[PDB]
């Protein structure tokens, strides 16, 4: 329920 | 005498010297007061939790860039330490961990410069940032423990949204990489990072019994290699044949390390 797959997919993607 | 350290791998007695010593041994984690470290190739300690000896850091370093110990120093806190767990079955236990603690666990919102969809509402699915160029300085201001950005959009966690739960008196739960446990400590804010670790590809499936063998062998790689390059920044690794177990073990670390005064890494 904390998750959201487009931050993750922004993280894990490319980051920062 | 004397400094005080902690132990970045597991060691037992009797593979070394047997038992037939004054030797201690020590798992993953631990924190050990030395004595004496006169001796140059073996130390005189005595755990912080029981009195005995220890082998150096040079020492082990030419048994096997590889991993010994690091100078810690205890720290009073005054908020509750986020928490930031690594490796298979990670989400079950975030999730699990809210639904049954709700008093002492809280989560976060993460930022976008994202447009906001009709459905999506403002404060609980994202914190919708207007001015993407606003995100970017704050973000070059250390503002974020971890940003990305999918599809030209800006995404970040920022250390305000964590500190909030924090002095709430609540552990705030991170779906975050391991990346953020740096910049949390550099902000002051040192979270507990427990990294779930698979014995096997075959312990991936006891642990998950839901997933399916492709997907577990995924898992195991992605924990084999994640273990390599992020082992210092766990406060605890965690194993077990059951998810049961692993849950129950991550409850006792969160309690044991949730202390008042804690252990953080020194120069």
């Amino acid at each position: 329920r904390i998750r959201r797959e487009e931050y993750r997919r922004a993280i894990n993607g490319q980051s920062f | 005498r004397g400094f005080y350290i902690r132990a970045l791998f597991d060691y037992d007695k009797t593979k070394d010297c047997g038992f037939l010593s004054q030797a201690l041994s020590f798992r993953f984690g631990d924190v050990l007061h030395v004595i004496d470290a006169g001796d140059e190739e073996w130390w005189q300690a005595r755990r912080v939790h029981d009195i005995g000896f220890i082998p150096s850091k040079r020492r082990v370093e030419r048994r096997e860039s590889v991993l010994s110990y690091e100078t810690v120093t205890q720290m009073e806190v005054h908020y509750a330490r986020p928490i930031i767990i690594l490796g298979p079955t990670k989400d079950r236990a975030n999730d699990d961990l809210l639904s049954e603690f709700p008093d002492k666990f809280g989560s976060c919102v993460p930022h976008t410069t994202r447009p906001k969809r009709e459905y999506e509402i403002d404060g609980r699915d994202y914190h919708f940032v207007s001015s993407r160029e606003k995100m970017e300085k704050d973000i070059q201001a250390h503002k974020f423990i971890e940003a990305g950005q999918y599809n030209s959009h800006l995404y970040g966690t920022s250390v305000q949204s964590v500190r909030e739960v924090a002095e709430q008196g609540k552990h705030c739960i991170l779906d975050v990489s391991a990346n953020a446990v740096r910049r949390l400590q550099a902000a002051h804010l040192h979270p507990i990072a427990i990294f779930i670790r698979p014995r096997s590809l075959e312990n991936v499936l006891e642990i998950n019994k839901r997933i399916t063998e492709e997907q577990a062998r995924k898992a195991f790689d992605r924990a084999t290699k994640l273990e390599q390059e992020f082992t210092e920044c766990f406060s605890a690794i965690v194993e077990g044949d059951s998810f049961e177990e692993i849950y129950h073990k991550v409850k006792r670390v969160i309690e044991d390390l949730s202390g008042p005064y804690i252990w953080v890494p020194a120069r």
